[PDB]
Protein backbone atom coordinates (compact mmCIF):
# COMPACT_ATOMS: atom_id res chain seq x y z
CA UNK A 1 0.00 0.00 0.00
CA UNK A 2 1.06 3.62 -0.96
CA UNK A 3 2.58 4.84 2.65
CA UNK A 4 3.57 8.98 2.24
CA UNK A 5 7.35 9.92 2.88
CA UNK A 6 8.53 10.78 5.78
CA UNK B 1 16.02 16.27 -23.48
CA UNK B 2 14.91 13.98 -25.63
CA UNK B 3 12.36 12.18 -23.57
CA UNK B 4 10.56 14.59 -21.41
CA UNK B 5 8.87 18.39 -22.75
CA UNK B 6 10.02 21.12 -21.93
CA UNK B 7 6.70 23.07 -20.54
CA UNK B 8 4.57 20.54 -18.65
CA UNK B 9 2.29 22.46 -15.86
CA UNK B 10 0.73 20.15 -12.99
CA UNK B 11 -1.31 22.45 -10.22
CA UNK B 12 -1.22 18.88 -7.90
CA UNK B 13 2.61 17.98 -8.16
CA UNK B 14 2.66 14.77 -7.15
CA UNK B 15 4.69 11.23 -7.13
CA UNK B 16 4.42 7.46 -6.74
CA UNK B 17 7.42 5.32 -6.33
CA UNK B 18 6.62 1.42 -6.25
CA UNK B 19 9.67 -1.02 -5.27
CA UNK B 20 8.75 -4.53 -7.03
CA UNK B 21 10.99 -7.42 -5.95
CA UNK B 22 10.24 -10.74 -7.31
CA UNK B 23 12.02 -13.17 -4.52
CA UNK B 24 12.99 -16.37 -5.22
CA UNK B 25 14.30 -19.38 -2.72
CA UNK B 26 15.07 -23.01 -2.92
CA UNK B 27 15.63 -24.75 0.54
CA UNK B 28 17.02 -28.13 1.73
CA UNK B 29 14.80 -30.29 3.88
CA UNK B 30 16.85 -29.58 6.82
CA UNK B 31 16.41 -25.55 7.01
CA UNK B 32 19.54 -24.34 5.04
CA UNK B 33 19.30 -22.60 2.15
CA UNK B 34 20.44 -23.41 -1.32
CA UNK B 35 19.82 -20.31 -3.39
CA UNK B 36 18.47 -17.51 -2.59
CA UNK B 37 18.38 -13.88 -4.81
CA UNK B 38 15.79 -10.88 -5.30
CA UNK B 39 14.96 -9.39 -8.94
CA UNK B 40 14.11 -5.91 -8.05
CA UNK B 41 12.75 -2.78 -10.69
CA UNK B 42 11.64 0.60 -9.23
CA UNK B 43 8.99 2.44 -11.26
CA UNK B 44 8.40 6.10 -10.75
CA UNK B 45 4.73 7.77 -11.36
CA UNK B 46 5.73 11.22 -11.56
CA UNK B 47 3.77 14.44 -12.37
CA UNK B 48 5.72 17.40 -11.69
CA UNK B 49 5.74 20.80 -13.20
CA UNK B 50 8.17 21.76 -15.64
CA UNK B 51 11.77 20.14 -16.11
CA UNK B 52 12.97 19.17 -12.05
CA UNK B 53 16.47 17.18 -11.53
CA UNK B 54 15.45 14.18 -8.75
CA UNK B 55 17.93 12.84 -6.36
CA UNK B 56 16.67 9.61 -5.40
CA UNK B 57 18.56 7.42 -1.98
CA UNK B 58 17.89 4.14 -0.93
CA UNK B 59 20.13 1.96 1.75
CA UNK B 60 22.70 1.33 -0.63
CA UNK B 61 25.85 0.35 1.27
CA UNK B 62 18.26 2.33 10.44
CA UNK B 63 20.05 -0.52 8.30
CA UNK B 64 22.02 -0.73 4.81
CA UNK B 65 21.37 -3.54 2.41
CA UNK B 66 23.77 -4.55 -0.10
CA UNK B 67 23.21 -4.57 -4.07
CA UNK B 68 24.87 -6.81 -5.86
CA UNK B 69 24.84 -4.88 -9.82
CA UNK B 70 22.32 -3.00 -11.02
CA UNK B 71 20.75 -0.89 -14.26
CA UNK B 72 19.10 2.53 -14.87
CA UNK B 73 16.82 4.57 -17.58
CA UNK B 74 18.81 6.53 -19.15
CA UNK B 75 17.69 9.61 -17.68
CA UNK B 76 19.90 8.99 -14.67
CA UNK B 77 23.77 10.33 -14.64
CA UNK B 78 25.16 7.20 -14.70
CA UNK B 79 28.29 9.44 -13.18
CA UNK B 80 26.24 10.86 -10.21
CA UNK B 81 26.05 7.54 -8.66
CA UNK B 82 30.02 6.34 -10.11
CA UNK B 83 31.11 9.03 -7.23
CA UNK B 84 28.74 9.75 -4.90
CA UNK B 85 26.09 6.78 -4.47
CA UNK B 86 23.82 9.79 -4.84
CA UNK B 87 21.14 8.38 -8.08
CA UNK B 88 20.41 11.83 -9.85
CA UNK B 89 18.39 12.47 -12.76
CA UNK B 90 15.48 14.54 -14.77
CA UNK B 91 12.68 12.30 -14.51
CA UNK B 92 10.69 11.72 -17.79
CA UNK B 93 7.41 12.30 -17.44
CA UNK B 94 4.81 9.94 -16.26
CA UNK B 95 4.87 6.35 -15.41
CA UNK B 96 8.54 4.88 -16.32
CA UNK B 97 10.65 2.42 -14.91
CA UNK B 98 14.26 3.87 -12.61
CA UNK B 99 15.95 1.09 -12.03
CA UNK B 100 15.99 -2.39 -11.99
CA UNK B 101 18.46 -4.93 -9.96
CA UNK B 102 19.57 -7.92 -8.18
CA UNK B 103 20.40 -9.36 -4.16
CA UNK B 104 21.42 -12.18 -2.90
CA UNK B 105 23.14 -10.91 0.49
CA UNK B 106 20.96 -10.71 3.69
CA UNK B 107 17.45 -11.37 2.60
CA UNK B 108 14.21 -11.70 4.02
CA UNK B 109 12.60 -14.99 3.69
CA UNK B 110 8.82 -13.65 4.00
CA UNK B 111 7.74 -17.57 4.58
CA UNK B 112 9.60 -20.30 6.66
CA UNK B 113 7.57 -24.27 4.99
CA UNK B 114 8.07 -27.35 7.69
CA UNK B 115 6.97 -30.31 6.02
CA UNK B 116 6.08 -33.63 8.05
CA UNK B 117 5.29 -36.63 6.57
CA UNK B 118 4.46 -40.15 8.04
CA UNK B 119 4.42 -43.59 5.56
CA UNK B 120 1.25 -45.17 7.01
CA UNK B 121 1.67 -48.63 5.72
CA UNK B 122 1.58 -49.32 2.04
CA UNK B 123 -2.20 -47.47 1.58
CA UNK B 124 -1.70 -43.91 3.37
CA UNK B 125 -0.06 -40.76 4.15
CA UNK B 126 -0.19 -39.06 6.71
CA UNK B 127 1.12 -35.02 6.28
CA UNK B 128 1.35 -32.07 8.05
CA UNK B 129 2.31 -28.80 6.72
CA UNK B 130 3.41 -25.42 8.52
CA UNK B 131 4.24 -22.26 7.12
CA UNK B 132 5.58 -19.19 9.32
CA UNK B 133 5.07 -15.74 8.74
CA UNK B 134 9.00 -14.18 9.36
CA UNK B 135 7.80 -10.48 9.11
CA UNK B 136 6.65 -7.46 10.71
CA UNK B 137 3.47 -8.55 12.17
CA UNK B 138 1.87 -5.42 11.69
CA UNK B 139 1.97 -6.38 7.92
CA UNK B 140 -0.11 -8.68 6.17
CA UNK B 141 0.98 -11.26 3.29
CA UNK B 142 -1.90 -11.67 0.83
CA UNK B 143 -2.29 -14.18 -1.91
CA UNK B 144 -0.85 -17.08 -0.28
CA UNK B 145 -1.00 -20.35 -1.46
CA UNK B 146 0.96 -23.68 -0.81
CA UNK B 147 1.40 -25.95 -3.27
CA UNK B 148 2.13 -29.68 -1.84
CA UNK B 149 2.37 -32.30 -4.67
CA UNK B 150 0.94 -35.36 -4.34
CA UNK B 151 1.74 -39.10 -5.81
CA UNK B 152 0.37 -40.75 -9.27
CA UNK B 153 -1.40 -43.40 -7.03
CA UNK B 154 -3.19 -41.02 -5.20
CA UNK B 155 -7.18 -42.53 -4.61
CA UNK B 156 -8.61 -39.46 -2.89
CA UNK B 157 -6.92 -36.99 -0.27
CA UNK B 158 -9.04 -35.82 2.44
CA UNK B 159 -7.72 -32.37 4.36
CA UNK B 160 -8.38 -30.33 7.13
CA UNK B 161 -7.01 -26.53 7.85
CA UNK B 162 -7.88 -24.13 10.39
CA UNK B 163 -6.92 -21.33 8.44
CA UNK B 164 -7.65 -20.91 4.67
CA UNK B 165 -8.96 -23.34 2.11
CA UNK B 166 -7.55 -26.09 0.79
CA UNK B 167 -8.56 -28.15 -2.92
CA UNK B 168 -6.82 -31.42 -4.28
CA UNK B 169 -6.46 -30.75 -8.15
CA UNK B 170 -5.89 -34.08 -9.03
CA UNK B 171 -5.43 -33.30 -12.73
CA UNK B 172 -2.15 -31.15 -11.35
CA UNK B 173 -1.52 -33.76 -8.86
CA UNK B 174 -0.96 -31.72 -6.00
CA UNK B 175 -3.02 -29.75 -3.13
CA UNK B 176 -3.17 -26.43 -3.00
CA UNK B 177 -4.08 -24.78 -0.39
CA UNK B 178 -4.98 -21.06 -0.11
CA UNK B 179 -4.90 -17.91 2.47
CA UNK B 180 -6.20 -14.60 1.85
CA UNK B 181 -3.91 -13.21 4.77
CA UNK B 182 -1.68 -13.69 6.78
CA UNK B 183 -0.26 -11.51 9.27
CA UNK B 184 3.72 -11.55 10.61
CA UNK B 185 5.06 -13.95 12.94
CA UNK B 186 2.44 -16.06 12.98
CA UNK B 187 1.91 -20.25 12.23
CA UNK B 188 -0.53 -21.70 10.48
CA UNK B 189 -0.71 -25.71 9.76
CA UNK B 190 -2.44 -28.33 7.10
CA UNK B 191 -3.06 -31.78 7.71
CA UNK B 192 -3.46 -34.25 5.06
CA UNK B 193 -4.09 -38.19 4.82
CA UNK B 194 -3.50 -39.33 1.13
CA UNK B 195 -5.26 -42.70 0.54
CA UNK B 196 -2.56 -44.61 -2.29
CA UNK B 197 -3.28 -47.17 -4.83
CA UNK B 198 -0.87 -50.13 -5.05
CA UNK B 199 1.96 -49.14 -7.48
CA UNK B 200 4.51 -50.48 -9.39
CA UNK B 201 6.83 -51.12 -6.13
CA UNK B 202 10.32 -50.51 -7.77
CA UNK B 203 9.37 -47.44 -9.66
CA UNK B 204 9.44 -45.61 -6.43
CA UNK B 205 8.82 -41.73 -5.79
CA UNK B 206 11.20 -38.83 -4.95
CA UNK B 207 9.05 -35.99 -3.23
CA UNK B 208 9.03 -33.05 -5.26
CA UNK B 209 9.60 -30.03 -3.44
CA UNK B 210 6.85 -27.82 -1.87
CA UNK B 211 6.39 -24.13 -3.55
CA UNK B 212 4.78 -21.22 -2.16
CA UNK B 213 3.37 -17.89 -3.87
CA UNK B 214 3.11 -15.07 -1.84
CA UNK B 215 2.58 -11.29 -1.70
CA UNK B 216 4.21 -9.15 0.93
CA UNK B 217 3.87 -5.20 1.16
CA UNK B 218 7.47 -4.61 2.40
CA UNK B 219 10.92 -5.31 -0.19
CA UNK B 220 12.21 -8.96 0.55
CA UNK B 221 15.97 -7.42 -0.42
CA UNK B 222 15.77 -5.11 2.89
CA UNK B 223 15.45 -2.19 0.29
CA UNK B 224 14.66 1.01 1.85
CA UNK B 225 13.26 3.97 -0.03
CA UNK B 226 14.86 6.96 2.02
CA UNK B 227 14.50 10.14 0.03
CA UNK B 228 13.31 11.35 -3.32
CA UNK B 229 14.46 14.93 -3.82
CA UNK B 230 12.96 17.51 -6.31
CA UNK B 231 14.80 20.76 -7.49
CA UNK B 232 13.22 23.00 -9.46
CA UNK B 233 14.94 25.93 -10.08
CA UNK B 234 12.87 27.96 -12.88
CA UNK B 235 9.86 27.42 -11.13
CA UNK B 236 8.40 29.08 -6.92
CA UNK B 237 7.63 25.57 -6.40
CA UNK B 238 10.20 23.15 -4.10
CA UNK B 239 10.74 19.70 -2.00
CA UNK B 240 8.08 20.87 1.09
CA UNK B 241 5.44 21.17 -2.17
CA UNK B 242 5.76 17.56 -3.68
CA UNK B 243 3.10 14.87 -2.30
CA UNK B 244 4.94 11.92 -2.37
CA UNK B 245 3.96 8.15 -2.07
CA UNK B 246 6.39 4.45 -1.57
CA UNK B 247 4.82 1.31 -1.51
CA UNK B 248 6.48 -2.39 -1.65
CA UNK B 249 5.15 -5.01 -3.41
CA UNK B 250 7.63 -8.28 -2.97
CA UNK B 251 6.06 -11.09 -4.84
CA UNK B 252 7.12 -15.02 -4.92
CA UNK B 253 9.09 -15.89 -7.22
CA UNK B 254 10.52 -19.80 -7.28
CA UNK B 255 10.03 -20.78 -4.29
CA UNK B 256 10.65 -24.29 -3.05
CA UNK B 257 11.82 -25.88 0.06
CA UNK B 258 12.48 -29.34 -0.09
CA UNK B 259 10.73 -32.32 1.37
Amino acid sequence: DYMPMS
Amino acid sequence: IGWRREGIKYRRNELFLDVLESVNLLMSPQGQVLSAHVSGRVVMKSYLSGMPECKFGMNDKKQSIAIDDCTFHQCVRLSKFDSERSISFIPPDGEFELMRYRTTKDIILPFRVIPLVREVGRTKLEVKVVIKSNFKPSLLAQKIEVRIPTPLNTSGVQVICMKGKAKYKASENAIVWKIKRMAGMKESQISAEIELLPTNDKKKWARPPISMNFEVPFAPSGLKVRYLKVFEPKLNYSDHDVIKWVRYIGRSGIYETRC
